[PDB]
């Protein structure tokens, strides 16, 4: 049981890590949508 | 949770509200839309000429 729970506590840790991971990267991506938005607009504004 | 408070995506959110209100009062104080700043290169070009 004690071998249990401590392998259960660092796996939890890790998860966290891995969380906070994947919301760096979610920001990057709405970031990376961000600019294509922004890219689109100045691409149909090209239309000119 | 005491060293710091995940609060700051709200600080992050008031200085954008607050760059777009500065925007827009700039804006509303000139009568432009696109101000004599760097917004709308394009728009911008078109108005100079």
């Amino acid at each position: 049981l004690s071998n249990q729970i401590s392998g259960l506590n660092v796996a939890t840790r890790n998860a966290n890590d891995g969380i906070s991971l994947a919301q760096t990267a979610e920001g990057a991506l709405q970031q990376s949508t961000n600019i294509l938005q922004r890219i689109r607009d100045l691409a149909l504004q090209s239309a000119n | 949770v005491n060293t710091n408070i995940a609060s700051l995506n709200t600080q992050r959110n008031l200085n954008a509200s607050s760059n777009d209100l500065n925007t827009s009062l700039q804006r509303l104080t000139t009568g432009y839309r696109i101000n004599s700043a760097k917004d709308d290169a394009a728009g911008l070009q078109i108005s100079n000429r």
